[PDB]
């Protein structure tokens, strides 16, 4: 290799924790601690990194071709995210249950809606912003935080989802999350 | 299959004896 | 006999060890600091862990061209 | 008095009795070949070749006795599936019986030595007092094991006078005790060359009797003689210790990786095997090929035989059982009985998915099916409550293509599932758990149970000749140095 | 020799210079022992101060990348390496060091280097032994740490699937390895290695035991009240009372030694026999014949929702400690598994 | 021989030892491996 | 046939088939 | 049986310890 | 001198000192 | 802790072997080289 | 023919030779 | 039921050493 | 085994037999 020197007095390139990420029209500052992997849950999925110390910590953004032309024309933000109730994970099990504790009957997972947006950026296309704290009935990282920031620009729907447990997002991880989360800008 | 509960009782039923039989024999042949 | 008390009492020693320690240290100093130590063990810089091309953990899986590869998923 | 680690020592200084000992270890080691090989044969089920050979059923000693060529029994079978020929005198109870009988016989001949052992072969003409001529008696052994060696080498396995050794196919489907051509090139060194056998063996027993010769007319230099103690017993029991435990390390290492003299047929697979994919590489070399020129799916398949399946399969891996788990292969998993065909795996919407293969480290592994590129695609999972990898819900299909299954297609229910977590273990078949009352857990081969036992004597004789070499340099101190 | 001529050869004067007291005896075992340990120990705060890790584990080991004492090492070749001896002039590195360094062949040339300075140090306690004319029981005890190093970093790697198995030289590797030991191999329920932990911990006990005894039944010896200094190698006294010892642990334990012979020998035999079993173990262990289950135990516990056992327990965090480790510690397997085929228990 | 004291020798040995440890110490917080 | 299907074929189930670890630099 | 073997054994070594400790021989030389 | 003594106390020393200098350069190396 | 149980290991056997290697004649091949005299002396045996 | 690894082999046992020679030169020396 | 096995291994395990070092220990102490 | 331990009992009365015809105590008073 190239023979240069060590870094004596010379300062540090970088401490923001954000490195950005540029991609086919859109772009999003991805948290520097995590690292890319290869695991496509949706199809649609074009980019995904999780975090090194827990993979529930995860970001991914999909790309869908779509028919509606505007994130308004999906109507009501409810009503899109009542589209969006397959990209959490249906239960896989079909057993009677009432025993399972602040749940509805025969159920083992909820979803708690804590937000509903229409932010804007640069050029006047809306983004449909959402907060979901999902309860399983394990209680795994006492829940999982679902940011979404969903739009469409050209043709394609472009949706980013990141991903916390409640066990992280309650240590600190909310700064991170929240940082991709505006970051997140369909150019 | 081998009937083993059987051959543990041969087997016993020769080591026992014999090695008595043996032990007294050798402790009389070595103090005459 | 030099019973290593009388010679770390001397000023002979002392002498010829005021140059020789501080010489090998500074060694030590410019070998890191130049890059050689880099250079020489094959440690990666810290901006050349991640090429373009792969963003993960590399992985050698050969043998017997591994030294072909590792000169081909290395810090070029 | 002696303690009781000292009773043996007794026939240091007496020759006579020391053969009387030799010859009572060598009569108990005779009769244990005779009586294992007679319970080999009692215990052993000859019915089913491929499907349940030797090594599923725990043989030990009938390995080594094939793969020298004795093959058929006075039962009238024959372990290669074909019906007995005349047997001769040298079937498997034949040898037995022989080796009984060699046992009892060096049996009276160590009774004879312990009484008759005040010789006078063992007396020394010129001084009167007890000794023995080491470095003479090394240049005799050395010459009769040139010959032994030089005789196996060229008469037993080249099949000039002998049967040969077992020759197999690369893969282990078809193999048999056959005459050996020796290999004197470089690749007589290929450890999975059979020709490289009778050529070390010819080379080396020559080389042994030259050696031999040597050590009959040459007598040693008063230098070495005095630094190697070459006058004592002892020393050489060190230095023979030490070339026992050497080649003892040399045969668990082929024995764990496999060679020429390491057949599959008789030994089972192998570790390396299954991590490499060995078998599974061939399986599916051999229906790309079938599937490309002409047979379709379903057919092609039942082109893949009965035993390289089984070879393809974790329960036949040595290095998954236990130090425990005591007993034959078949009392582990049951004994096989068919082969359900290749569990071929698609999604809902279409394309082919893969179980992932378990791994010899892992006693237990979690159950993925993942695609062609490389990503997970679907899971028996853990939790199931979560994202889009659980079967009921990715809606993959299992259809397979062999023997009791050839066109059985389940989609539905937890069958798939099933057939998925079996398929990790690589290919599905079908066992019979109540002849035996199979215990489940997977059981190791008998080259596992070959090397576990050979490494431990291995380095037990390790620290066995550095004993015996401090006593024979120390025996000064040993004993006594007298206030100086 | 035994009353002969013996004309003089170079033998006799390189015997002469190398078997003389020195600041440091060599011997002949020094053409060995010397130049393979100052290589190992070299080689591996070199190892631990430069090579990288990067290429082979996929890890930062070093200091140049900002890891500590007990955090680098030098590491272990790829399991794709294989059993390859990984020579600088060999297939693998082809006479490139720089690269040699990053394919793993430092741990190779660490491990080799020790194995051969282990026979090189023990063949000195021999010849140091032959010198003074005392029995090589040091020798004898040290056979047991070669035993352990032999089947832990030659046997269970070559038993395995490659060198990658193997300890790595450090701190934090050595910790990897145990840990991999407990989820994959059930360790703490081989007997082998329970008779090795008795070994150890007996051994520590009679240690402190004798140290104790000895300091407690110093005699007088002087007038001082430093002990110490009562103390004199002419003499041909014991220094302390047996008699007051024996009688002292007969009354406290129910037993106790009467004979130094016996105590000091049993003071050499305990440990020396501990590691040969766990020696034996690991042998065990390196063809993955391994004690990890209880038929019985998990017979009962599957045909019962009720039956549970700390040996159930046991099996529950070796299965975490598998399928949570293998992804990030088999980077050859590439183990891509989802977060929830992985097992979890309830919050955590 | 005897021109500079031992005890003053092993002093200062000693402070350049303690100060070289409290230097890799310090370097656990700053740098690389300082977690930042 | 396909050598480079096979290989694939073998990649999913199997990451240490020597088929693999063999002739890795063009892939 | 199972648990009665283990009885036997853990109270055949509870019985070699006690005698061990009671009936030992004398000790002589120091 | 350069006697055995000198040879093994040097071959300790030098090259411990070389990497004590080189690790009080690696603690001021910041990414 | 590690340190101290390897450590004490380590040293039970050096002491083990520096005192039973460091003899002179008591003890012979067999159960005791009394031979110079029997019990009921004080002459000690051993080295340091 | 001579493969590269084999002659690689052969240089190492002539550098084997070398360090041998080199250890006994040493050792006469001094 | 009854691991007949495990139960014969553990009696002569048992039975065969105890049973060779009293006789020893018998032999011992009858002669002095 | 079946035949084997019926062979063994057979040769093993055939041995003692043997031993007490041929390496008997010497007849003593008449
Ligand atoms: C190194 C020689 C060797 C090897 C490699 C094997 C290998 C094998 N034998 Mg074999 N065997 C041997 C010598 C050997 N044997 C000898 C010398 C005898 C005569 C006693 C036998 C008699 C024998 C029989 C009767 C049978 C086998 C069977 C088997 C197979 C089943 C696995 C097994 O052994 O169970 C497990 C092995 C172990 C658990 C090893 C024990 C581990 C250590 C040494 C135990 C420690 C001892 C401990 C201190 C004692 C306390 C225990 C006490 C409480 C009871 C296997 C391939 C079986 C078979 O398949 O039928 C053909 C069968 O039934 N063997
Ligand atoms: C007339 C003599 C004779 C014959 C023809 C046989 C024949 C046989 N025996 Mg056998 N045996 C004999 C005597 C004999 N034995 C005696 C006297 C004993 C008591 C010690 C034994 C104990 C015995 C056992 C325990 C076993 C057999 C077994 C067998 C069978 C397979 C042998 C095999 O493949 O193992 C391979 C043989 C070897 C690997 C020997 C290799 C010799 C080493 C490599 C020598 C290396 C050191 C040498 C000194 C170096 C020389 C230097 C060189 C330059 C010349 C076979 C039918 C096996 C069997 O299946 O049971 C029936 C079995 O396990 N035998
Ligand atoms: C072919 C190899 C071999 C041979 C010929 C010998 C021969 C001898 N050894 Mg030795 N030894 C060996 C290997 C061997 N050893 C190994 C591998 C080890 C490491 C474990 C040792 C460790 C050792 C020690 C520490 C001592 C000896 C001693 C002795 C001498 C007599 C003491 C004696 O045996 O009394 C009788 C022995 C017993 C009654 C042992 C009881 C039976 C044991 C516990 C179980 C046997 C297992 C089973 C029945 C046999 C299967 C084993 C086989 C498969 C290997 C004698 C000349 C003693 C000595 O130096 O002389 C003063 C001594 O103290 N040996
Ligand atoms: C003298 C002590 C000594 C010893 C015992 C070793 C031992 C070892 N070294 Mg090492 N080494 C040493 C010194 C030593 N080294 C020195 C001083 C250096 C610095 C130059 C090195 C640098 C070094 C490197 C870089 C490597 C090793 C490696 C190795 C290991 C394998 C070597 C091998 O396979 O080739 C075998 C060597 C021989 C068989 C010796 C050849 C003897 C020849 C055949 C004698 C013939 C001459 C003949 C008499 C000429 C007359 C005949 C003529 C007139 C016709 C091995 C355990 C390798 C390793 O660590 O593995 C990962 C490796 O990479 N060493
Ligand atoms: C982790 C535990 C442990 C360590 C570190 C250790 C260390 C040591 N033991 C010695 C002796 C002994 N130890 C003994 C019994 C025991 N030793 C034990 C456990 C240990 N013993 C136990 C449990 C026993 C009881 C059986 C005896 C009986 C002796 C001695 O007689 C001997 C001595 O004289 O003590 C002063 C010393 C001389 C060795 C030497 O120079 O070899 C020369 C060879 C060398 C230096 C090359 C080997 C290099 C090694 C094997 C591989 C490379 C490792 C790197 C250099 C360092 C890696 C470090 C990371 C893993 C952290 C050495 C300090
Ligand atoms: C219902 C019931 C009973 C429940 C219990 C169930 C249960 C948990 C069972 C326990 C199972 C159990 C027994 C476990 C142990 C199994 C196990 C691991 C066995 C290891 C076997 C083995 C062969 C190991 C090989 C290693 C080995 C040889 C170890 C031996 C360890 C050992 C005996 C150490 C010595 C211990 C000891 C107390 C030393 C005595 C020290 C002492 C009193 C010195 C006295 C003394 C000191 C002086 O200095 C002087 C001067 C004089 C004069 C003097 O006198
Ligand atoms: C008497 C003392 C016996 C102690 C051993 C009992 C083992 C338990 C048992 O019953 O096994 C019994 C098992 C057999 O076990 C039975 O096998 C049957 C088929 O034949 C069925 O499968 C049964 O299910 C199964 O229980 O194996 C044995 O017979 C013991 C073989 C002994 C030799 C094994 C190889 C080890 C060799 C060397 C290793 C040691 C090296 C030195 C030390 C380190
Ligand atoms: C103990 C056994 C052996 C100790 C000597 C061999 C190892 C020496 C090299 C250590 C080293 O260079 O560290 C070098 C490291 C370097 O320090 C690292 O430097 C990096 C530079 O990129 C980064 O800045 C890291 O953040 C920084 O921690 O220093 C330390 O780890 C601090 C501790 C110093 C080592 C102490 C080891 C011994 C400690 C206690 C021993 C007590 C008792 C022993 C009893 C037996
Ligand atoms: C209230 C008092 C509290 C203490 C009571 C408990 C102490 C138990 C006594 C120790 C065991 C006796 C050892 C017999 C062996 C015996 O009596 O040998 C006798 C021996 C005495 O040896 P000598 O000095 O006589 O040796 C010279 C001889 O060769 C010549 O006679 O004792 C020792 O070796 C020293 C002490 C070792 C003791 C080791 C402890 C072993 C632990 C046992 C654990 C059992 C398993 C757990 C139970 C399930
Ligand atoms: C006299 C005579 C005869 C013969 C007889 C017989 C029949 C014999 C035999 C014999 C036999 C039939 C033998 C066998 C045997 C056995 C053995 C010898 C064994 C063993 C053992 C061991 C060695 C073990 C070890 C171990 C243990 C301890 C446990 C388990 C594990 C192990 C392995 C470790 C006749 C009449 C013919 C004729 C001539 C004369
Ligand atoms: C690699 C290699 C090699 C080798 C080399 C050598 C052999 C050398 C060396 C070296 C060395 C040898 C180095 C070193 C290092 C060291 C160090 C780095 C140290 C330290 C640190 C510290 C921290 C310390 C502390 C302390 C202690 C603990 C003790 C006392 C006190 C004090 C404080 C000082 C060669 C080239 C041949 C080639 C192959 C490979
Ligand atoms: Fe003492
Ligand atoms: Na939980």
């Amino acid at each position: 290799a190239y023979g240069e020197g060590a870094n004596v007095f010379g300062r540090v390139t970088n401490k923001s924790g954000f490195v950005p990420y540029a991609g086919d029209s859109f772009a999003l500052l991805l948290p520097s601690k995590w690292n890319p992997s290869d695991e496509k849950e949706v199809d649609s999925i074009v980019l995904r990194y999780a975090d090194n110390f827990d993979a529930v910590n995860n970001v991914y953004v999909i790309a869908q071709d779509t028919d509606k032309s505007s994130i308004q024309d999906y109507g009501s933000p409810e009503e899109f995210i009542s589209q969006f109730g397959y990209l959490l994970g249906r239960q896989a099990w079909a057993g009677q249950t009432v025993s399972e504790g602040g749940f509805d009957a025969n159920k083992v997972s909820s979803a708690a809606l804590l937000g509903v947006a229409t932010e804007k950026d640069k050029k006047g296309k809306t983004y449909y912003k959402f907060e979901i704290l999902s309860r399983t009935a394990d209680g795994n990282e006492g829940g999982r935080h679902q940011l979404v920031k969903a739009t469409v620009s050209n043709g394609k729907l472009y949706l980013l989802k990141v991903q916390a447990g409640d066990k992280r997002w309650f240590k600190g991880t909310d700064k991170e999350c929240l940082g991709v989360l505006d970051s997140f800008t369909v150019v | 299959e081998v009937n083993i509960l059987g051959l543990t009782a041969t087997a016993l039923f020769i080591i026992i004896p014999t090695s008595f039989l043996l032990i007294l024999y050798v402790k009389t042949a070595a103090s005459e | 006999e030099r019973p290593f008390s009388d010679i770390l009492t001397s000023i002979r020693y002392w002498v010829i060890h005021s140059i020789t320690v501080p010489s090998l240290f500074i060694a030590g100093w410019l070998f890191v600091s130049t890059g050689l130590a880099y250079d020489v063990f094959g440690s990666p810089r810290p901006n050349e862990y991640f090429t373009e091309d792969r963003q993960d953990a590399p992985l050698i899986t050969d043998r017997f061209n591994a030294l072909e590869q590792v000169k081909k998923l290395s810090a070029q | 008095g002696l303690p009781w680690y000292r009773v043996h020592t007794v026939v240091i200084n007496d020759p006579g009795r020391l053969i009387s000992v030799h010859l009572m270890h060598t009569a108990l080691v005779a009769g244990w070949a005779g009586a294992m090989t007679l319970f080999e044969i009692a215990v052993f089920d000859p019915s089913d070749p491929v499907l349940n050979p030797m090594w599923r059923q725990g043989m030990f000693v009938l390995p080594f006795l094939t793969r020298l060529g004795v093959t058929q029994s006075w039962g009238g079978w024959t372990i290669s599936g074909e019906t007995s020929s005349n047997p001769g005198i040298w079937s498997y109870e034949g040898a037995a019986a022989s080796h009984i009988v060699l046992s009892g016989l060096l049996f009276l001949a160590s009774v004879w030595h312990w009484v008759y052992w005040d010789l006078e072969l063992f007396r020394d003409p010129r001084t009167g007092k007890t000794a023995l001529d080491l470095p003479k008696i090394f240049g005799i052994h050395l010459f009769l094991a040139g010959l032994l060696c030089f005789g196996f080498g060229a008469f037993h396995v080249t099949g000039v006078f002998g049967p040969g050794i077992w020759v197999s196919d690369p893969y282990g489907l078809t193999g048999s005790v056959q005459p050996v051509a020796p290999s004197w090139g470089a690749e007589g060194f290929d450890p999975y060359n059979p020709g490289g056998v009778p050529a070390h063996h010819i080379a080396a027993g020559i080389l042994g009797v030259l050696a031999g010769l040597f050590h009959l007319c040459v007598r040693p230099s008063i230098r070495l003689y005095f630094g190697l103690s070459m006058g004592s017993i002892e020393s050489v029991l060190s230095s023979s210790i030490a070339a026992v435990f050497w080649a003892a390390f040399v045969v668990a290492g082929t024995m764990w990786y496999g060679s020429a003299a390491t057949p599959i047929e008789l030994f089972g697979p192998t570790r390396y095997q299954w991590d490499q994919g060995f078998f599974q590489q061939e399986i599916q070399k051999r229906v790309a090929q079938s599937t490309s020129e002409g047979l379709s799916v379903s057919e092609a398949w039942a082109k893949i035989p009965e035993k390289l399946a089984f070879y393809d399969y974790i329960g036949n891996n040595p290095a998954k059982g236990g130090l425990f788990r005591t007993g034959a292969m078949n009392s582990g998993d049951g004994i096989a009985v068919g082969w359900l065909g290749h569990a071929s795996f698609k999604d809902q919407e279409g394309r082919e998915l893969f179980v992932r293969r378990m791994p010899t480290f892992f006693e237990t592994f979690p159950v993925v099916l993942i695609d062609k590129d490389g990503v997970v695609r679907a899971d028996v999972p853990f939790r199931k409550a979560e994202s889009k990898y659980s079967i009921e819900q990715v809606g993959v299909s299992v259809t397979f293509y062999g023997g009791e299954l050839n066109g059985l297609t389940f989609t539905d229910p937890s069958t798939v599932k099933k057939y998925a977590r079996k398929a990790q273990l690589g290919e599905i078949f079908e066992f019979d758990r109540s002849t035996l009352q199979s215990d489940g857990v997977f059981r190791s081969s008998p080259r596992g149970w070959f090397t576990f036992g050979h490494l431990s004597f291995a380095l037990l004789f390790f620290f066995g000749h550095i004993w015996h070499g401090s006593r024979t340099i120390f025996r000064d101190v040993f004993a006594g140095i007298d206030e100086d | 020799i035994g009353t002969y001529q013996e004309k003089r050869t170079w033998f006799d004067d390189a015997d002469d210079w190398l078997r003389q007291d020195r600041f440091v005896f060599v011997g002949w075992s020094g053409l060995l022992l010397l130049p393979c340990a100052y290589f190992a120990v070299g080689g591996w705060l070199t190892g631990c101060t430069f090579v990288t890790s990067w290429y082979t584990h996929g890890l930062a080991s070093s200091y140049i990348e900002g890891c500590n004492f007990l955090t680098a090492a030098v590491s272990t070749p790829a399991n794709s390496l294989g059993h390859s001896l990984l020579f600088v002039w060999g297939p693998e590195a082809q006479g490139d060091l720089t690269r040699w360094f990053q394919l793993g062949g430092l741990w190779a040339f660490v491990a080799l280097h020790g194995a051969f300075g282990l026979i090189g140090f023990m063949l000195r306690q021999f010849e140091i032994a032959r010198s003074v004319n005392l029995r090589p029981y040091n020798a004898i005890a040290f056979s047991a740490p070669i035993a352990v190093f032999v089947s832990v970093f030659l046997i269970y790697p070559l038993g395995q699937s490659g060198w990658f198995f193997a300890p790595s030289f450090g701190v934090a590797s050595i910790f990897r390895f145990i840990l991999f030991f407990q989820g994959f191999h059930n360790w703490t329920l081989n007997p082998f290695h329970m008779m090795g932990v008795a070994g150890v911990l007996g051994a520590a006990l009679l240690c402190a035991i004798h140290g104790a005894t000895v300091e407690n039944t110093l005699f007088e010896d002087g007038d001082g009240a430093n002990t110490f200094r009562a103390f004199n190698p002419t003499q041909a006294e014991e220094t302390y009372s047996m008699v007051t010892a024996n009688r002292f642990w007969s009354q406290i334990f129910g037993v106790a030694f009467s004979n130094k012979r016996w105590l000091h020998f049993f003071m050499l035999f305990v440990p020396v026999t501990g590691l040969w079993m766990s020696a034996l173990g690991v042998v065990g262990l390196a063809l993955n014949l391994r004690a990890y289950d209880f038929v019985s135990q998990e017979i009962r516990a599957a045909e019962d929702p009720e039956f549970e056992t700390f040996y159930t327990k046991n099996i529950l965090l070796n299965e975490g400690i598998r399928a949570w480790m293998a992804a990030q510690d088999q980077p050859h397997e590439k183990l891509t598994l989802p977060e929830e085929v992985l097992p979890r228990g309830n919050a955590l | 021989i005897g021109r500079i004291p031992l005890w003053l020798v092993g002093t200062v040995v000693g402070l350049l030892a303690i100060g070289l440890l409290a230097i890799f110490f310090y370097g656990s917080y700053v740098g690389l491996g300082s977690s930042l | 046939q396909r050598v480079r299907t096979v290989l694939d074929m073998d990649d999913p189930a199997k990451e240490e088939t020597v088929k693999e670890l063999r002739k890795d630099i063009n892939n | 049986m199972e648990a009665l073997v283990y009885t036997f054994l853990l109270i055949g070594t509870l019985g070699i310890i006690f005698f061990s400790i009671f009936f030992r021989e004398p000790p002589r030389i120091a | 001198i350069f006697t055995v003594r000198w040879l093994a106390i040097h071959a300790i020393a030098v090259p411990t000192i070389f990497f004590l200098g080189a690790i009080t350069a690696m603690q001021f190396i910041q990414r | 802790g590690v340190a101290g149980v390897f450590g004490g290991s380590l040293f039970s056997a050096m002491h083990g072997s520096l005192v039973t290697s460091s003899l002179i004649r008591e003890t012979t091949e067999n159960e005791s080289a009394n031979a110079g005299y029997k019990f009921g002396q004080e002459e000690e045996t051993y080295n340091i | 023919s001579v493969t590269p690894s084999l002659k690689n082999f052969l240089l190492s046992l002539v550098a084997g030779a070398v360090v041998l020679a080199a250890i006994a030169g040493a050792v006469t020396a001094v």
